């Protein structure tokens, strides 16, 4: 009948937190090329073979939109990208006025221009006169086309990425710290929150790719069995909508053009690389995904959006925001496509999509520091996994209408980050058994 | 203006076109003789017109950075002609111009000697108060001549019109030398002779008044 | 299967209308492009303008504001008119059947094709000189045989003193005889005005009589010469 309090430590109990997580990435080599952007200098390295361990019998409620592993990871890329362009050469010098041309085509439109100006010497006294080619989106003109200069020249200054750091995604696992645990749900069907029936723990994440996107998303992961609709609130048209296919759609992206670098120095050791002349011929960017795999796909995402909404279902291109949001962006082989979506939301004779170029840019409407892509050598063609998409609501249950958007770029690491739980562990238990120590 | 060639007989033969591409290209070659029709020999870099031989072809821009050349296997006295490249690129906008003749010349042909014809005045020429006498030199080659008039011994160097040497269906030149005099002159001198020189060898045929 | 036929003045005073005719006998004149090209002595051969088979003329930069090329739909013929002639439009103006061809290079919804012309086709050419000197009727006299070479041949011909502007067309019996002629160049005499001489390789046994007749045509003159020869 006596009942007296026992200590038990390492009881599975666990609330939850938010705590710093850590990169962890698979030991690839990287030899002839190297230390790109998200592996840095250094990451810890992940065990040989990370265990999961399914939670037997536990129901864990989820919220991927109250996640805070996506705002470390938000904040893990922009201080990462500072790191990577803080040693890199600054093209403050490059803002002289620019004496621009239309480059040589047949007379349909001119995006591309060719533009001389003079340029800052490594001697301090002696000046030199240089051409180089711009994109329209780079330029804009300071009085007329006679002359021109650099868009980001008034807003803000400039920095050109070190040739060297490559943009490609590699896996990252995101680890939590030694007294903490992530919660993985393994329900198939799982909505964006809410209990999750089927959990595991795991010490570190499976390998996310930190695919910069819009619109559409790239290279993600595919939701099992039926498409998941994922958003914080359905009848709010402020938030966007997450979509996850279950087929993958593929996306073939190219710049035919056979562009050249040319390393002009700009100063002691600082080496500016304009584009030179283009070989052969004048072909535009494009993207071509596949009329039936894509309508097929369109399809089924009306049938699982009607489970909310439930009526006509209607798709229109963005009317809103920057060059930027509306246009599908992204990086193909070093530089920056932006694709016209106009074709795709507007509800093997390929649908073809224009995509424009830019080398001055500015991502996650970062103010300030603007970035030069480098002109890259060659012709580009890259060929990607169509994963899932951003959507908005104009804001009624007459007609809906989604147009594509991508209004922050967390949603990003969401898409990825939704089955993922940060929680820290409670070791200390005390609990009455007839059990009293020595008087 | 137009750019010489010169090729050994029988031997192949290949005719750099100016102005090379900036960028994909369908390039025409043009055969033209002159004073006669020109005949394209290629349309599409590759493709000939029924009845063009399979001789001459034209280089395929199957990848960038080849140069426009006019092949001709087989080269005979036929071929000798201008040469027109016809450029059409991406790049550039429309092309009017051809491209700069190219006098192709084929060397190593057999020399023939000149087959010179002295006509005296005719006698109607005579009735009208005028004299010419006419020196026809046909079916010699290399076409290079030079026409030396005497009256005797003397040379005449006066009254004296001389063609530069055509090619004739023969493939070798033909030229002709006028003299005009008065018939009284004509009369006056004993005989006149046309010498004509081809190369080392000197042709002279002598025609006197009846 | 096309035959092309220029037809013209041969002559034309300057800062006047040149005109010539391109009669085509093979098909019809709206179904195939048509074209000028004019080949002026001493200078390479020039591309002055043409005419689609739309009735739709693009014309050269440099003649574009002289240059005026028509296409008669009931005759299956094609004019070139060129308004304040000079020396310099001197030339031998051959028409010939056009074809487009259009090289695509790229995708075709975002242009990355050139539209190319060829001219398969070409007619014989007429020539045609701009002098305000007037127009002379070529003098015929007979070359008679020496009576030349040992036997069988001999030679005789036809003069043709000088005359304004070229060509002189010859030709023997009414064109019976062809064996043996040869026509030579004409010289451009000091007095401005050309000659030219055409002859015939005759056996010695066929003279004579066999009665050689030469027919001389100089159609800016519009006179037709024929003249017997004999010894
Ligand atoms: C998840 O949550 C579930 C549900 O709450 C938990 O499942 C329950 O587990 C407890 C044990 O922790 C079970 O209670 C025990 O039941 C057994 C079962 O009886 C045996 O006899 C029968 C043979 O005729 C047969 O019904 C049983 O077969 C099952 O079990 C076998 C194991 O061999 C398994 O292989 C099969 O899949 C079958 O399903 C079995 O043979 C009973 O024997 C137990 O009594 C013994 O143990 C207790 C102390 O533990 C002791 O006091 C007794 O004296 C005796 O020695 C005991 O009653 C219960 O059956 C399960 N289900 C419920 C409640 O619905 C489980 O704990 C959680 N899982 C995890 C992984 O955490
Ligand atoms: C994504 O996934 C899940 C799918 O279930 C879902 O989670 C929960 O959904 C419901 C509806 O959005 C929320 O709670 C309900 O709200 C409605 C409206 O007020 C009530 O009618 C519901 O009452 C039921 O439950 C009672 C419980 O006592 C019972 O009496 C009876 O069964 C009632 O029908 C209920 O209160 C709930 O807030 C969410 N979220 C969570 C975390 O539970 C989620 O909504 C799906 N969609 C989205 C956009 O996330
Ligand atoms: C979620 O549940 C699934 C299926 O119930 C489990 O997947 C198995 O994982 C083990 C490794 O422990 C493998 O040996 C099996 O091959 C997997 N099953 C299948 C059907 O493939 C797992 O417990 C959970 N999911 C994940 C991703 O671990
Ligand atoms: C803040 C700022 O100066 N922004 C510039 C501005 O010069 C320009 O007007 C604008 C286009 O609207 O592009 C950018
Ligand atoms: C990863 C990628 O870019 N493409 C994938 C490829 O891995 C996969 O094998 C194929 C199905 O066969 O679907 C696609
Ligand atoms: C470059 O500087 C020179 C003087 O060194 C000047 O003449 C020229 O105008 C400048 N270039 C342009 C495009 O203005
Ligand atoms: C530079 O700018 C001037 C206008 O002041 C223009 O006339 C000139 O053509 C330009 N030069 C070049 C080389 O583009
Ligand atoms: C969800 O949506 C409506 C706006 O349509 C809003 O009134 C409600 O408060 C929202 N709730 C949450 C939790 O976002």
């Amino acid at each position: 009948e006596n009942l007296w309090v026992t200590v038990y430590y390492g009881v599975p109990v666990w609330k939850d937190a938010e705590t710093t997580l850590f990169c962890a990435s698979d030991a690839k080599a990287y030899d002839t090329e190297k230390r790109n952007v998200w592996a840095t200098h250094c990451c810890v390295p992940t065990d040989p073979n990370p265990q999961e361990i399914v939670l037997e019998n536990v129901t864990e409620n989820f919220n991927m939109w109250k996640n805070n592993m996506v705002e470390q990871m938000h904040t893990d890329i922009i201080s990462l990208w500072d790191q990577s362009l803080k040693p890199c050469v600054k093209l403050t010098p490059l803002c002289v006025t620019l004496n621009c041309t239309d480059v040589n085509a047949t007379n349909n439109t001119e995006e591309i221009k060719n533009c001389s100006f003079n340029i800052t010497t490594e001697l301090r006294d002696k000046k030199k006169k240089v051409y180089a080619l711009f994109y329209k989106l780079d330029v804009v003109p300071i009085d007329d086309n006679n002359s021109y200069r650099l868009i980001n020249c008034n807003t803000s200054a400039i920095t050109q990425a070190c040739p060297k750091v490559s943009f490609e995604p590699i896996p990252i696992h995101y680890c939590a710290p030694a007294g903490f645990a992530i919660l993985k749900c393994n329900d198939k069907k799982f909505n964006g929150t809410g209990p999750c029936k089927n959990v595991s723990t795991v010490q570190c994440t499976h390998g996310i790719k930190p695919v910069v996107s819009t619109q559409l998303l790239l290279n993600g992961s595919l939701a099992e069995e039926e498409i998941i609709i994922r958003s914080e609130n359905i009848t709010n048209n402020a938030k966007t909508i997450i979509v996850q296919l279950n087929e993958s759609v593929e996306i073939n992206c190219t710049r035919p053009n056979n562009n050249t670098r040319k390393s002009i120095r700009i100063g002691p050791g600082q080496w500016f690389y304009a584009t030179g002349d283009i070989i052969g011929d004048i072909r535009q960017a494009h993207c071509n995904i596949s009329r039936t795999k894509w309508n097929k796909t369109l399809q089924q995402v009306a049938k699982k959006l009607r489970e909310h909404f439930n009526k006509t279902i209607i798709f229109n291109p963005s009317s809103g925001g920057d060059l930027e949001i509306t246009t599908h962006s992204f990086n193909c082989g070093g530089e920056f496509f932006y694709c016209n979506t106009s074709e795709l939301f507007n509800s093997n004779n390929t649908i073809t999509l224009p995509c424009r170029i830019k080398q001055i840019i500015n991502m996650w409407q970062r103010v300030g520091q603007a970035m030069y892509a480098p002109p890259i050598e060659g012709k580009i063609r890259c060929t990607s996994n169509i994963t899932g998409l951003l959507l908005t609501r104009d804001g009624n249950n007459n007609t809906e209408t989604f147009r594509p958007g991508g209004g922050d770029m967390r949603d990003n690491w969401r898409s990825e980050l939704y089955k993922y739980k940060v929680v820290k562990i409670e070791p200390l238990g005390v609990a009455p058994t007839r059990c009293k120590r020595r008087v | 203006y137009v750019s010489p060639l010169s090729v050994a007989l029988g031997e192949t033969a290949r005719i750099s076109c100016g102005r090379q591409a900036l960028g994909s290209r369908a390039v025409q070659w043009y055969q033209h003789k002159p004073g006669q029709a020109p005949i394209l020999l290629i349309y599409n870099n590759q493709d000939r017109p029924s009845g063009i031989p399979e001789r001459f072809s034209g280089t395929p821009d199957i990848n960038f950075g080849t140069t426009a050349t006019l092949t001709i296997s087989g080269v005979e006295v036929g071929d000798e002609a201008d040469y027109y490249c016809h450029m059409w690129d991406s790049r550039s906008g429309f092309s009017w111009s051809f491209g700069g003749a190219t006098r192709l010349t084929v060397l190593s042909q057999p020399k023939a000697a000149p087959s010179v014809t002295l006509f005296p005045p005719s006698s109607e020429e005579l009735q009208a108060n005028k004299a010419t006498l006419v020196c026809l030199i046909s079916d010699f080659y290399p076409g290079a001549v030079t026409v030396a008039w005497k009256a005797d011994s003397s040379p005449v160097k006066a009254g004296v019109e001389t063609t530069t040497p055509s090619k004739q269906s023969n493939n070798k030149y033909a030229a002709s030398s006028y003299l005009s005099l008065t018939p009284e002159q004509w009369k006056s001198h004993k005989s006149y002779s046309c010498q004509v020189t081809h190369e080392g060898s000197t042709v002279e045929k002598t025609v006197a008044p009846t | 299967q096309v035959q092309l036929q220029e037809s013209g003045p041969g002559l034309v005073r300057p800062s006047e209308t040149l005109s010539v005719t391109c009669i085509v006998s093979g098909g019809s004149i709206s179904n195939y492009y048509w074209t000028w090209i004019r080949q002026s002595p001493g200078k390479g051969l020039e591309w002055i303008g043409y005419i689609s088979d739309r009735e739709t003329t693009t014309y050269n930069p440099s003649l574009n504001s002289r240059a005026v090329i028509s296409r008669d739909t009931s005759k299956n013929q094609l004019s070139l008119q060129l308004r304040s002639v000079t020396t310099a439009d001197t030339a031998i103006y051959f028409c010939a059947t056009a074809r487009r061809g259009q090289r695509i290079y790229g995708v075709v919804s975002f242009g990355e094709f050139f539209y190319y012309y060829y001219m398969d086709v070409w007619g014989k050419g007429t020539a045609v000189t701009v002098s305000s000197a007037s127009t002379k009727g070529p003098s015929v006299f007979p070359l008679a045989p020496s009576s030349s070479t040992s036997g069988g041949t001999a030679a005789l011909g036809c003069l043709v003193k000088d005359y304004f502007p070229e060509p002189v067309t010859v030709s023997w019996n009414s064109g019976a005889l062809t064996s043996g002629v040869h026509t030579f160049p004409a010289v451009l005499q000091s007095s401005g005005l050309y000659s030219l001489s055409s002859v015939v390789t005759v056996p010695s046994s066929s003279l004579g009589t066999q009665t050689y007749i030469c027919n001389v045509n100089h159609k800016p003159s519009n006179t037709k010469v024929d003249k017997k020869v004999e010894p």
